[PDB]
């Protein structure tokens, strides 16, 4: 029952499991905030270099990064028309600029890989993962992003992105930030345990920020992921999500897509494209299951019981 | 056997802890490259697949053998050594290296002498593994690391 | 070397409220997440519905209950019935289907009294009742649309609730 | 809650019946076991025909004969595998019924009586067991009927409780053995216990004393093997000669080689010979020959 | 909710009666053995002729005499297989009746004693095995009657506590039948306890010590094997000099060897020979060589 | 419900009784085992004594003599079958009773604690046991001895695998129980007398304030008993000499006899070998010893 | 969940535990390596400086003793003393890094663990100079808690240290001894702690020094197998069976300790 296991007890376990330390999050930043440095230091010396910014753009920048935290997110902006326009070429093309960039890495430590390219860092710390933007100076640093799941181009502005995050978490001091681990952590688990399930962390940030706006109450651990969990069966994943922070709702138009969840950044470009109907079932059935674990949990007589309902949502570190 | 009674604490990669504790480890940089290579070609030999395709396209035999083999790894070795806190914390290295999610799930043989138990703790433990790495079948999914 | 054992068994209990309780605890459940979706039947009502399930199932009266949406007297999905056995597999609460077409109906709840309830004295009944939430009215029996599926079966130390739901016809 | 029939005692057989009329007569080389077996069984169906014996014979010695009567009606059957002791042990029960002019149920013993670990539980199983072989028998006790308790794994329910490695439980359960024994003896049951053991060694000295026959089954000599390959190579063409050299070759080739079985000589030298010629050949004499030179007898015990 | 006699106890025996009378007059060898147990049981339904024995002999000594009565009143048989510590024990009762005039009932201990499982329930069982002999024994207290509890079995249920294997369970047991038996010391109930065992080694320490007496059975010597087969083979037609011929083959055959029984003798070596004869012939010398030749004695424990 | 007091505690015995100081007297080479059991019962039942004895002596030492008086109130008797454990442990109530001049009743527990099997019936039949205990002694003026005749069976240790968790649990009981006597000042003891020291559990080993070690008599002893017992035998001394050899280890490997086997084994046999028609003789004497051998012990 | 209830409180420097130390005998060696163990846990910045002082140079070797989860296990059998070396130790460690600590010692369940953490990591951020948590004597979730209240002090730059104190190595979690940064063993007492065991008690006995030396000497390893008297061999069978032989009739005589002491045999290791 809820005397067994609470919403403290949902609190105390994100920061002992799931969420990542401050002072390790901290650490990870300052490794990207001194490849961001030496890029605006070389940027001055040489004014033609294309490499003219650095942003992060992952979930260490969004405050909503995991333990379990593969590496460091960051976007270089690619300017001038040297830059080639294949997918393998751009890649490489990066790589050598930023090889010239930082001249004490190894020509080995910069490392193209298939959407994107790794900086490693030679004794304890994080590689981090640069995704190239070309940039022709549009507003607010908008840009053609590289997908990370195919390699197609998606013309969006990750600082805008950042400013939508940030708008939710002060909407929820505390609480959204922290739903949305809880949420990322479960969609974890759940993709090893379930095949065909696929779900996007950004698109979980998405789907939560419409939940906050229409008044879901993020005090409550248990409750308010019940509710992303209830939505996710009532809807299923067919009712459009489109956000009014940037452009009228009508500017959409109609899309064959199965799944809508639009871009609050563009219009055009939807964050669900890529998923499909085998997908949608798993993220229903798992969504089923994690609310029927939370509400057997809620009547549970003894307490190992309780745990043991909160385990099919969390895993076997969740311990209570 | 219950999964909690058979495989003790089940750790799961990535995870800042391990790949503090796996950098913090010396004198065995050696070891460390060799395992996460062996194991990183066992457990995601698809890299191999489309490898195999430019170069050699009529050779399915040759394909299905890497696909096919045992994925045995030994580390024999005097105690103390520190091969024990290796062996743990090597999966983070392959789950970062691959680009993919690992479990892993330990087992500790010495800690009765009932008859059977010997094959009732070693076959539950590759029952729940299979169970396991069964759901991440297709690029893999994830990996399933028993030791 | 090697060996073997021989183990002990402790004498088999007696059917008692904790078990009552953990059989009842699961079908709250089950009303809880029906509410989730069909708003229906109510938080306070769950409670009284759980506590009515110990006392019968404690004192063995009870034989069928059945709660859920009805049209008439034909229940519609989503509508759950829990059938006392004597028989152990025991499963976790939920599988219930979302949106179906609630139209007019509304909630309802019918229970069917054991064949011990039926021989049992007024005055045993009464001490057996004493701590009922609520007195219930009688004799009105709803149908089935649909077809009925069993899907779980919850199961406490001597006795069982076999669960049906109701499935509309597609 | 009584342990049921079937859970103890798997299937039992009855008695008289087509299939084991015939099996029983096939049997090669048990003459002597199967005289000594219908003498004991049928001596436990009708007394008199004995104390008529002795009138003739030796009318002097009244307390002989009722020696023979009250040991306790236990036969072992040991000796090497694939020999006939289970197929003995179950249609010895046939010939004995028809010529007693009675029917006899043969009830298995199942090793579902060990148990699955309850303190007890194995002294319990095995004693229920003994009550219905004595249920059975109280109520046909000239006999109207007689009933046979077969133990075929005999070795692995009593083994000597001095070996080290058996829980107490299987020292119990060689006692409550015992004890059921005893249990038939005392009462004038027409039943007999019938054990088969692979080692003899391994029974129990208490068993053992109790076994008022134990018939011991060896590999067949050259006559035993003649008559068998004899009796099963007719019709394939093979000739006399042909004959006597495979009886030859299926012989201990050596002091230290233990020479064919029974089974060997039935259930696989001769199907690996027709199995050569299926199926676009016919039987040949040289593949008979490169058949058996092929095979080994079946390694044999230690003990 | 007690167990009943019959859950408990297998068959009653009533003692005078002629065929424990017949029975007993036909062990060989064993007179010692009844004259040692016709004595701790006559004591202890009559203890007087102790106290006239001391007055006679030794008068200013009644510490010695006090000391035969008031141990515990078990006795253990053990042996070899097959060499009467079963006959004797049953029978044993008959002879004691007739001379002390009394009647006399025996309660064999049954093997479910150990029962089927659940905690607790064997040193329930075997508690309550010795509450029906206390009670049926307080009835009879000079004693107008004795009671003989016998444990036939005796290593199943009294087994050393120093076995790891055995449960818990069956140490709680040992220790049930170790307080019955000081329990029925303790009384001047007029019951004894008589055990028998194949293997005297594995019986528990705590349950040697308290036995009054110990009796060893053994397979029979020269003289014993020609008694039993001479009565045994009256009216077969064998003379003295064939008979020899088989006490000699009855006898161990090799150093080691252990040699004939006495179950081996009548119960399975004049049955051979009468069977071969049967029904066809009488019992050849011949014959009765042949079949002692191919019969080897039943071995024993190491 | 309650059990009752004869469900748990079989038959109460009460001191000063005649029967129990000539038992008491009848022990041959226990002084040493006597005179320490007499003295910690004492001081268990009463601890005004030691007090005085400080003050004779070593007033200042009080550090010293608390020592002793905090030990808990368990002493369990253990060694050899037939060593006079169980005698010695029955009997030794009578003469605390009359060195310090009052009452004691002795409760001996039964084998009933084990119970029926019910689930928690280990666990109550053995609080009740420690709480009738208490409840007499709360009321004490008296002493209340609490008797284990088996402590290996009913206290066995937790950690061996073939048990029960009701089985535990009483051993859980059990310790609670001794713990619950030590808090309060009563006036109580608890006495437990195993064969098997190595069966009772570690946690009971430990609380046992002290350990009292029976073993097989020696040259001394056996010779002291045996003259006792033989008395008016007509036996001789040279003859009780060797019959002192005969009762010994016989090899280096083998025990020697116990004081259940001179006592109730070996007497009775010489006796009865005479009886009834001839008296006790040398010669007979001396062949019923050889024939004998002494009582095997545990590995 | 209230700090009074939770623990005793003792500040360090302070008079008493300076004068406990001096108490305590046979665990100098102890002293120093518990006390700079801590040390270093604490104030990392203390052994750097000495480190440039000495060896600066050097920063292989002072790399290996900088990183070092913050816990510390004592483990010896009961009343061996431990227990009073981590109440006072405190104090040696202040008086070596001069900077002022602060103790709290723990009751002997997952909640009153987790608070006890909490409250110990909310007062060593604000310090910033440190904390002592000592778990005076020691389900899987509370492991778990005390693992992870271990692991939040470790991974932020804190000036806290956890001390716990178990009778026995053999059942220790294996994760919990593998952030222990030290593990101490407490062995049977020596010469040094057997004597000023005996030398107390024994006091008003009339036994003179030559007596209770000779005491020592048989409470004592002898033969390299044999390992000699426990604390509670002495305290709880030696020193009772002295007075218990003299009592009632008599006065403890020197003849009679010694008797009682041959006589009595040690417990077996393990
Ligand atoms: N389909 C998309 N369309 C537009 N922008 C995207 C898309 N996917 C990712 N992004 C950008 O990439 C950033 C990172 O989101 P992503 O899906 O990589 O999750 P993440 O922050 O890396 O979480 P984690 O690192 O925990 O997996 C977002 O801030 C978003 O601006
Ligand atoms: N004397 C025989 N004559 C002919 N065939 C025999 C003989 N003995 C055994 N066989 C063959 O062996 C087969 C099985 O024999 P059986 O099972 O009796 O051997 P067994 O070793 O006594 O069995 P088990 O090993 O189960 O006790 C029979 O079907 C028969 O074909
Ligand atoms: N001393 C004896 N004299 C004559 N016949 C004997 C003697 N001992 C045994 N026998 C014969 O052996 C048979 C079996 O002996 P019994 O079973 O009574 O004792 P036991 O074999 O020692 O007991 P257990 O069944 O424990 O081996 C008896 O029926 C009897 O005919
Ligand atoms: N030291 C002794 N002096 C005189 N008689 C003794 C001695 N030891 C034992 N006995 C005699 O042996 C008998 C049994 O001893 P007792 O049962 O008291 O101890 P025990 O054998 O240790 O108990 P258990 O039954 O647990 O073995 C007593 O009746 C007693 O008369
Ligand atoms: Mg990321």
């Amino acid at each position: 029952s809820t005397e067994h296991v609470d919403h403290k007890t949902i609190a105390r376990f994100a920061e002992d499991k799931v969420n990542l330390p401050k002072v390790k999050a901290d650490d990870f930043r300052e490794q990207a905030k001194r490849l961001q440095n030496k890029l605006e230091g070389y940027l001055s010396d040489h004014p033609d270099f294309s490499l003219k910014r650095m942003i992060p753009s992952g979930s260490l920048a969004k405050g909503t990064a995991l333990r379990s935290l593969n590496d460091i997110d960051v976007a270089v902006y690619i300017s001038g028309s040297d830059a080639p326009q294949d997918l393998r070429g751009l890649l490489d093309y990066l790589a050598d600029r930023l090889r010239k960039a930082f001249p004490n890495f190894s020509p080995d430590q910069v490392k193209p890989q298939t959407y994107s390219v790794t900086v490693s860092f030679r004794g304890s710390g994080l590689d981090v993962d640069i995704v190239p933007v070309l940039y022709s100076g549009l507003p607010d640093w908008r840009g053609h992003l590289i997908s990370q799941e195919d390699g197609s181009f998606l013309e969006t502005s990750i600082p805008l992105h950042l400013d939508f995050i940030k708008a939710r978490k002060r909407a929820a001091p505390k609480h959204f930030a922290q739903v949305v681990r809880l949420a990322k952590y479960w969609a974890r688990l759940m993709k090893q345990e379930r095949p065909n399930f696929r779900f996007k962390s950004f698109m979980i940030e998405l789907i939560l920020a419409k939940l906050l706006d229409n008044g879901v109450d993020f005090s409550n651990y248990p409750e308010a992921l019940q509710a992303f969990f209830s939505y996710l069966v009532s809807t299923e994943l067919r009712e459009r999500i489109v956000f009014e922070d940037n452009y009228p709702a009508s500017k959409i138009g109609t899309l064959s897509d199965l799944v809508q969840i639009i871009d609050p950044v563009n219009p055009v470009n939807n964050v669900a494209r890529l998923y499909t109907q085998s997908n949608v079932d798993a993220i229903i059935d798992a969504a089923m299951d994690a609310g029927d674990a939370i509400d057997a949990a809620f009547y549970a007589p003894t307490k190992q019981l309780t745990v043991t309902y909160w385990q099919k949502v969390f895993g076997s570190s969740f311990q209570g | 056997p219950s999964l909690d009674e058979l495989f003790e604490r089940r750790i799961n990669f990535p995870d800042f802890e391990p790949q503090e504790r796996l950098a913090r480890l010396v004198g065995l940089d050696e070891h460390k490259d060799r395992l996460s290579k062996i194991l990183g070609l066992l457990v995601n030999p698809y890299g191999i697949q489309e490898w195999a395709k430019k170069y050699h396209p009529d050779a399915r035999a040759a394909v299905d053998t890497v696909l096919r083999r045992p994925p045995l790894v030994v580390l024999a070795g005097d105690v103390g050594s520190g091969k024990t806190e290796l062996a743990e914390t090597i999966g983070d290295a392959v789950a970062r290296q691959e680009d993919i999610d690992i479990t892993l799930y330990p087992l500790s043989l010495a800690t009765q002498g009932r008859v059977g138990e010997m094959t009732q703790l070693v076959s539950a433990a590759f029952d729940y593994t299979i169970e396991a790495a069964d759901k991440l079948k297709n690029k893999a999914r994830g990996a399933v690391l028993l030791l | 070397n090697a060996s073997s054992y021989s183990y002990t068994v402790a004498e088999t209990q007696t059917f008692s409220v904790t078990h009552a309780r953990h059989m009842a605890a699961k079908v709250a459940t089950d009303l809880r997440r029906m509410q989730r979706f069909y708003g229906y039947p109510s938080d306070a009502d769950i409670e009284a519905y759980e506590e009515e399930l110990v006392v019968f199932l404690k004192a063995g009266y009870l034989g069928e209950v059945s709660y859920g949406f009805q049209k008439n007297n034909n229940w519609i999905e989503p509508t759950l019935r829990y059938t006392a056995g004597d028989l152990g597999t025991d499963d976790d609460p939920g599988k219930i289907r979302p949106g179906k077409d609630v139209s007019g109906a509304s909630f309802y709840s019918f229970m069917t009294y054991s064949s011990k309830y039926l021989n049992a004295t007024q005055s045993e009944k009464d001490t057996a009742l004493k701590d009922l939430p609520f007195k219930r009215v009688g004799a009105q029996s709803p149908g089935i649309n649909g077809y009925l599926e069993n899907d779980k079966t919850y199961s406490a130390g001597g006795r069982s609730l076999t669960r049906t739901s109701v499935r509309n016809f597609v | 809650v009584k342990p049921s029939l079937d859970e103890l005692f798997e299937r039992r057989i009855n008695f008289p019946d087509f299939e084991p009329q015939e099996r029983l007569a096939r049997l090669v080389g048990l003459d002597e076991h199967k005289d000594r077996l219908s003498k004991i069984l049928g001596l436990l169906v009708n007394p008199y025909g004995i104390q008529e014996w002795a009138k003739k014979y030796h009318p002097d010695a009244r307390a002989a004969v009722d020696t023979v009567l009250r040991r306790p009606p236990l036969v072992v059957l040991a000796g090497d595998v694939g020999s006939g002791k289970t197929e003995l042990a179950e249609t010895i029960g046939d010939a004995v019924a028809r010529q007693e002019d009675i029917d006899i149920t043969l009830y298995p013993l199942s090793l579902a009586t060990r148990g699955q670990g309850r303190v007890g539980e194995m002294t319990q199983l095995v004693s229920a067991a003994f009550d219905y072989t004595i249920e059975a028998a109280d109520k046909l006790k000239k006999a109207r009927g007689a009933v046979l308790l077969l133990i075929d794994q005999a070795d692995a329910l009593a083994q000597s409780r001095e070996n080290a490695q058996m829980h107490h439980e299987d020292r119990a359960g060689v006692n409550a053995f015992i004890r059921g024994i005893d249990r038939i003896a005392n009462q004038k049951l027409p039943a007999a216990v019938l054990m088969c053991t692979n080692r003899l060694k391994a029974l129990d000295p208490a068993v053992q004393r109790r076994a008022a026959e134990i018939l011991t089954f060896s590999r067949p000599n050259d006559e035993q093997r003649h008559y068998l390959l004899h009796s099963k190579l007719t019709g394939l063409g093979l000739n006399s000669t042909a004959v006597e050299e495979l009886v030859r070759l299926t012989g201990p080739r050596d002091p230290n080689s233990p020479g064919f079985t029974f089974s060997d000589i039935t259930q696989r030298l001769i199907p690996s010979i027709i199995l050569a010629a299926y199926p676009y050949n016919a039987v040949s004499v040289h593949s008979a020959l490169q058949v058996v030179n092929k095979m080994t007898p079946t390694p044999a015990f230690i003990d």
